């Protein structure tokens, strides 16, 4: 039988995982009032 | 009475303590009049803006 063979060939291998990141601001920082009142202008 | 005779500065300077001191009472409930008078006529209509209700 013909059987073409394949010979191991090892070392290298970058794995990376890919993987649904969901991105957010690095600072969010809501602008809530310290201080009540009508918002003036 | 100043520089003349009886006051001696410091029993005046006890009284001007005592107007200078006793007049920012009344800036203390001038203030707090003020803040209760935006307590009072804070009755409401409209918030400051001016548009369709």
């Amino acid at each position: 039988p013909a059987v073409g063979v394949v010979t191991v060939k090892t070392e290298p291998l970058q794995i990376t995982t890919e993987l649904p990141g969901r991105t957010s601001a690095y600072r969010i920082a809501e602008v809530r009032p310290q201080v009540s009142g009508i918002i003036l202008k | 009475l100043l520089g003349t005779q009886y006051i001696s500065k410091q029993e005046y300077d006890q009284a001007l303590a005592d107007a200078q001191q006793a007049n920012a009472a009344v800036t203390a409930a001038k203030a707090a009049v003020e803040t209760a008078r935006i307590n009072l006529a804070y009755t409401k209509v409209t918030s400051p803006i001016s548009g369709r209700i």
